[PDB]
């Protein structure tokens, strides 16, 4: 894992002094569900492999 | 008229063709004719190139189709809560947003693909190879499309350095509408150095660089010492 | 072409099938030559420097059906607990590593088996002998599999002892190949004391090996004042 490990969204439209802008909004917030899943079910294994060993 | 006036008329029409929106007939014939030079080059970094480019316009072409869909599904709804005059503009507006985001995503997406195809053609290192007429289309038509890309979205500064960079290709130079729209966009500059009360090296900057390629689209549309020249020339000197 | 340029892209091809990656025609066709040569020879240390060095390339091709057996039992199997990303990177590499630790230890069987080609090869003392044809093909052949044993596994520094030794052998010198790997090999070793901070006697030494047989290789397949041998001169001057 590494910040792209989901769609990596920075800034907003409008005037910014990046040089980055996020996606299409619907995307945006349902991207951090894919976010949080992806991070969480990945300690799910390393839980499941914890009762393993 | 002359065989040159004749030459130029039936090539200014070609130029602004070239130049014109993408729609499928276009895309059709552009496709064919890539891939016809792809199999006549046989380099699989073009090959790859291409199929990124492809890519890239595709993104475009599959936006536009989603932008009447779009607008056509939001026509068709019945708006209850809609009865006075700011509430139909509101609205409006807010369908607007939505086209505007997703075709700078389709915009973005695009250019990921049509970088990708600059970085396959910077693969080929053979000088050989760079200067051959398959090499200086699939560029051209890459650069041509970014370019647009950005111009539709008002991305005007964008533009400059890869409207540079196709002009430095093949002829391109000569081409009318590729000076109107670094006329355009340098314009876009020198009313930002304006409006923001930048610096005035800038403002010249941008002003002198406007004119230089308002002149030049001049020239190549209407001829050298043509009544369209000489008023251009007679307002900047 | 000239005869010559005609001449040198048919060795050329000839050198490239020369040092192909062993398969089962080669093989066929490498040991009826040299058994035909070992009885042609007649002398029992050149039949046992045969046996072995036969043994070994056998070790090697033993090796490449074990790889695919093994990849091959792997890819059927059922995995229930490999659902995320990393779970199949994981299971995919150690797949890999226990794949290169055999074929490691193959090349170590191999080797071992080459070694004593040598050793029993270092037992023909008359002069008048060690200056057979049947002499160096077998010598040339026993360090050419050598050579591709170690460049498989990435140990390069390793074949350049055994590359030069070689290219000493009945103009084997004149070989596209032979340059092409000692350049990539000395290329290797300029890269680690680059990447190790090691002394500049070194790292000149390296560069200049390398360049060396890049010339020669280039000077071999192209010819001298080829476009592509003036190009690599202009680059060392």
């Amino acid at each position: 894992t590494m910040t792209a490990r989901s769609l990596n969204l920075k800034g907003q439209s409008g005037e910014l002094l990046s040089l980055s802008t996020a996606d299409k909004s619907n995307d945006a917030i349902g991207t951090l569900d894919a976010a949080l899943t992806r991070i969480s079910k990945q300690r799910a294994n390393l839980g499941a492999y914890f009762n393993r060993l | 008229l002359t065989e040159d006036q004749k030459k130029k008329k039936k090539e200014i029409m070609e130029q602004e063709s070239l130049w014109k929106n993408p729609d499928f007939k276009g895309y059709n014939k552009t496709f064919q004719e890539l891939h016809q030079l792809s199999k006549t080059f046989a380099n699989n970094q073009f090959r790859l190139a291409l199929s990124n480019y492809q890519s890239g316009v595709n993104t475009i072409m599959k936006n536009r189709d989603w932008v009447e869909q779009y607008r056509k599904e939001e026509a068709e709804k019945k708006r209850l809560d809609e009865k006075w005059y700011w509430q139909k503009v509101d609205r409006k507006a807010r369908e607007e947003r939505v086209v505007y985001r997703e075709k700078m995503k389709a915009k973005q997406d695009a250019l990921n693909y049509f970088s990708k195809a600059i970085n396959h053609l910077d693969e080929i290192k053979n000088p050989d190879l760079r200067e051959r007429p398959e090499f200086k289309r699939l560029l051209s038509d890459v650069y041509r499309s970014w370019i647009m890309a950005e111009y539709d979205l008002q991305n005007l500064p964008q533009t400059i350095p890869i409207l540079e960079l196709y002009i430095e290709i093949d002829d391109n130079e000569k081409e009318y509408p590729a000076h109107k729209y670094l006329a355009s966009a340098y314009s876009f500059e020198e009313n930002m150095i304006k409006k923001t009360k930048g610096p005035d090296d800038m403002l010249f900057k941008y002003r002198y660089k406007k004119n230089v390629h308002l002149l030049r689209a001049t020239e190549l549309k209407y001829g050298k010492d043509s009544p369209e020249y000489k008023h251009i020339v007679n307002v900047i000197n």
